[PDB]
RNA sequence: GGCACCACCAGGAGUGGAGCCUGCGGCUUAAUUUGACUCAACACGGGGAAACUCACCAGGUCCAGACACAAUAAGGAUUGACAGAUUGAGAGCUCUUUCUUGAUUUUGUGGGUGGUGGUGCAUGGCCGUUCUUAGUUGGUGGAGUGAUUUGUCUGCUUAAUUGCGAUAACGAACGAGACCUUAACCUACUAAAUAGUGCUGCUAGCAUUUGCUGGUAUAGUCACUUCUUAGAGGGACUAUCGAUUUCAAGUCGAUGGAAGUUUGAGGCAAUAACAGGUCUGUGAUGCCCUUAGACGUUCUGGGCCGCACGCGCGCUACACUGACGGAGCCAGCGAGUAUAAGCCUUGGCCGAGAGGUCUGGGAAAUCUUGUGAAACUCCGUCGUGCUGGGGAUAGAGCAUUGUAAUUGUUGCUCUUCAACGAGGAAUUCCUAGUAAGCGCAAGUCAUCAGCUUGCGUUGAUUACGUCCCUGCCCUUUGUACACACCG
């Protein structure tokens, strides 16, 4: 149990704080000399709902399109484990979560 | 209500004097109050219709605190000790 | 238990919509205003933003001890895994919340509605809001109802900057004859925005002329 | 307010409202034995 | 149509009272030049404003303008 | 005067004619719950109802009537109950029957409480409409005693009160525009074993020339970011050049360009207003009604589907630019679970099918999935025939879901094979990846999509104009209207 490939998998709703975190995990992987992959952009999903505007059922059929962006994104470390966690407190944002998996 | 039943509603009013209970009339357990989850809504219609509990409703969900004249009256219908926990001046933080 | 991504980031919205509206329920008379889930390691981290922190926080803070026992009940969470904060509001005149409950407690004191109205339109000015329209719709003595509005300075109506610079707040108020809907639209000025954008997006600021300097014909000042 | 009065008197009297809660509110701004035990007590 | 509006006519117009003697009649260095001399919340207006603002230079060089 | 494919011109696809689906009226009904009636009611209430939903109907239970009293009450106020009768019912509902519990509780008073009960013509909020048309407003100055007016306009131009310009106005604000989201470009940055590629290991088939197609590859501990993803940016501003124009705002052509219709499409969207629609979305509400033989709630069964009829949104078709039968074989938008109450489901094995069964993957750029979709294309059979078009109606049988399929939920097999041979008066939608076809996903959802919301495949004809019809806006005008012609 000592230096593993590491994956950090980060996920949130608005992205200026996912770059921030991102951002400061790489600058924070850079001065120490670990080896990193990423950060790897998923593919961002758009989850929809399209509702009808009127409580009732009287007027012109018209409709709301509400969307919840969903962006992910995962960064893997080469770095033993206690290493890694004290890099998550040190860039830990409200917005973001974060699951660590070996 | 059972006698028995209707104490460990008031054991559980009482230390931790905060009750939250689902509003589904034929749930067989609150899971916090081992009895019928009807009879703690009932049981605590009672005491909030006589002024020793406030109720708040949201999101069918029953919010129920004990007031300051309700420990007074656990205190001597329980005949407990005159020595709950929601009131133990835990104090807050700045 | 193993909830998926879109299930989970859904569940956190839905979890802060109903303890939203439940403070809205149980701190109305407090000014509430808004509240922060501040997510952290080994604690959930809530600031709760009112006009009064001492209702909240009453008689060696037992209503906020009594009040966060209500949510370790109602959302099966752990007696430390939660902490609640009360938190003043800086500037009560710009916040909308804080001005439709203000204005409720008064309209349910019996005071007449002229006297209420422009005592929300000159305390919203007064907070340096860039402007402010008040709308009250209902009955009162009269059996037909009507809307009135009250606005005052610069408001903005459509497009996105809505979206930044303007917060709303509609409460019902339970008269004795029905219900009365009041709309606290509060316009903030965007020079003291400190997160979004600064201006509108048609505010176009021309600098000075630097020029009206005097050249001299050719010198060659050496260092 | 259906009238040339009450409306007067609800300006003059809803700005000193204000005027006196501005300042006010700015002021408030400048100067800012257990139970289970008895339970278990039966040995 | 292609009609500008007025926030981008009159401001364009106010920087030609204001740094002719720096600006061309190249909408590249227009465009360079106006977002060091204006505050431009959008890109779009940016280009916007070069681009009828170059209008306005390469009138300016056929005669006399009216608002300038 | 002006604008507009919810107006027209030139046209395209149609609808109205047939069958069926579904909604509305009517009729019927034990009940066939109900709202909505021009645009802006009628595949609308996300209303695709077997139970629930449910509000309707025929019946049967419960209080889940808190609380202050008063009465009753331990010599028991009251609750549950085997067995038989009763009941649709193994509802102690009730009746014979004596057992059990013990001040929680039974009766009257007040007081409640709950209502898909009434009132949307008492209300909040929300939504639709006037209207997304281009309109609205104040400061100073001018006119008027005043309410008011000019500014806010002859003309040109624009999608636009948007601009040029004329100007007792000058300079401004909301709305418009700006703004935000999305689609199209980047061999220029940043990286990617949940994306792809070339090489390289190892490996297959065919001609042997060293070539051409593959498989394999989460250690080849490779190389790269063009294709894929998304963040920081760049890029279009009508750019340059010709014409017209008050040489102005602009417009039309070319050239370059990924993009030159506001670059395409949307989201938001002013000042007021309507007795527009919803109290059948709300533990949103005022008042009225009801509140124990309930109008609360629950259980059983039926109904919302009921059928001489009129109307609306649609789906199949009337064939050969086609049906079948084989074969070729391409998308995008999306969704997906755990001690559950069961999600997406490949792969293998049964079964003509529908479907069944055993394992495995996937909380997901990883697996379903390249969703190998349908139109489409090729080769055949058919040969103008109510024919192999069309597939209602119906008989017999086989599976799935569900407690429950009868008034067929749906699917499958055989058989029956109806009107319809392109549709009167009328009338709808539409200008470019558009219309039209053609499917697929998501929502409702145990099951059921002829419905919506989106997505992509194939992909046009004809204007790019006008005020002739229609609707709206502006100016002038009349007015005995101002609750404003529903006067
Ligand atoms: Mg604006
Ligand atoms: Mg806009
Ligand atoms: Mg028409
Ligand atoms: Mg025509
Ligand atoms: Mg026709
Ligand atoms: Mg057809
Ligand atoms: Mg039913
Ligand atoms: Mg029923
Ligand atoms: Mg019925
Ligand atoms: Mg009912
Ligand atoms: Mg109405
Ligand atoms: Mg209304
Ligand atoms: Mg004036
Ligand atoms: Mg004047
Ligand atoms: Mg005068
Ligand atoms: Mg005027
Ligand atoms: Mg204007
Ligand atoms: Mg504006
Ligand atoms: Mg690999
Ligand atoms: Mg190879
Ligand atoms: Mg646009
Ligand atoms: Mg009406
Ligand atoms: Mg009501
Ligand atoms: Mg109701
Ligand atoms: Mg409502
Ligand atoms: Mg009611
Ligand atoms: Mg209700
Ligand atoms: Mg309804
Ligand atoms: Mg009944
Ligand atoms: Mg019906
Ligand atoms: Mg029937
Ligand atoms: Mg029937
Ligand atoms: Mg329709
Ligand atoms: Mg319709
Ligand atoms: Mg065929
Ligand atoms: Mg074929
Ligand atoms: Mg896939
Ligand atoms: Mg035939
Ligand atoms: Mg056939
Ligand atoms: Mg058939
Ligand atoms: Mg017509
Ligand atoms: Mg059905
Ligand atoms: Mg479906
Ligand atoms: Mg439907
Ligand atoms: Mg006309
Ligand atoms: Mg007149």
């Amino acid at each position: 149990q000592q230096i593993h490939k590491i994956r950090i998998t980060l996920t949130s709703t608005k992205v200026k704080q996912l770059e921030n975190v991102s951002a400061n995990i790489i600058r924070n992987a850079a001065q120490y000399n670990i080896v990193k992959k990423g950060p790897v952009r998923m593919p961002t999903k758009v989850l929809k709902i399209t509702t009808r505007k009127t409580p009732n059922g009287e007027g012109s059929k018209t409709w709301d399109a509400y969307e919840m962006r969903i962006h992910k994104r995962v960064i893997d470390l080469q770095a033993p484990a206690s290493t890694v966690k004290r890099i998550t407190q040190i860039t830990i944002e409200p917005g973001v979560d974060v699951e660590v998996t070996i | 209500i059972p006698k028995e039943d209707r104490k460990k509603i008031h054991q559980y009013l009482f230390q931790e004097g905060v009750v939250v209970a689902k509003k589904d009339f034929n749930q067989p357990k609150h899971d916090e109050i081992d009895t019928r989850n009807l009879f703690v809504i009932k049981a605590l219609q009672s005491l909030t219709s006589k002024g020793y509990v406030k109720t708040q409703f949201s999101w069918q969900y029953y919010y129920y605190t004990l007031t300051d004249e309700g420990v007074e009256f656990l205190r001597t219908e329980l005949n407990i000790p005159e020595g709950p926990l929601t009131r133990l001046k835990n104090a807050p933080a700045e | 238990a193993i909830l998926s991504k879109k299930k989970k980031l859904v569940a956190d919205g839905v979890f802060y919509a109903e303890l939203n509206e439940f403070f809205t329920r149980e701190l109305a008379e407090q000014g509430y205003a808004g509240v922060e889930v501040r997510k952290t390691p080994s604690k959930l981290e809530v600031i709760v933003k009112a006009s009064n922190t001492q209702g909240v926080l009453g008689e060696q803070g037992r209503r906020i001890h009594e009040l966060t026992s209500l949510i370790v009940k109602r959302f099966k969470l752990s007696p430390e895994g939660i902490a609640i904060y009360a938190e003043r509001v800086e500037e009560r005149g710009l916040s909308a919340a804080v001005q439709a409950e203000a204005l409720k407690a008064k309209l349910l004191s019996g005071l007449p509605i002229r006297r209420a109205a422009y005592g929300v339109l000159r305390f919203a000015m007064g907070a340096g809001a860039k402007g402010v329209e008040v709308v009250i719709s209902g009955k009162l003595r009269a059996a037909r109802a009507k809307s009135q509005k009250y606005a005052d300075g610069f408001m903005i109506h459509s497009g996105q900057p809505t979206r930044d610079f303007i917060d709303i707040a509609i409460r019902h108020v339970l008269m004795r004859q029905g219900v009365l809907g009041i709309k606290v639209k509060i316009m903030k000025d965007p020079a003291a925005n400190r997160f979004g954008p600064r201006a509108l997006p048609d505010a176009v600021k021309i600098a000075e002329a630097k020029d009206e300097d005097e050249v001299i014909p050719a010198p060659t000042v050496k260092s | 307010g259906q009238s040339d009065k009450r409306e007067l008197e609800g300006e003059v009297e809803g700005t000193e409202d204000a005027e006196a809660e501005l300042e006010a509110e700015a002021e408030e701004n400048d100067e800012s034995y257990l139970a289970e035990l008895e339970l278990s007590k039966q040995e | 149509g292609r009609v500008r509006t007025k926030t981008v006519k009159r401001a364009s117009k106010v920087l030609i009272e204001r740094f002719y003697p720096k600006l061309t009649l190249d909408f590249e260095t227009n465009k360079r030049l106006t977002s060091e001399i204006a505050v431009i919340q959008s890109k779009r207006l940016r280009n916007k404003i070069a681009g009828y603002t170059t209008h306005l230079m390469k009138r300016i060089q056929k005669g006399p303008v009216r608002g300038i």
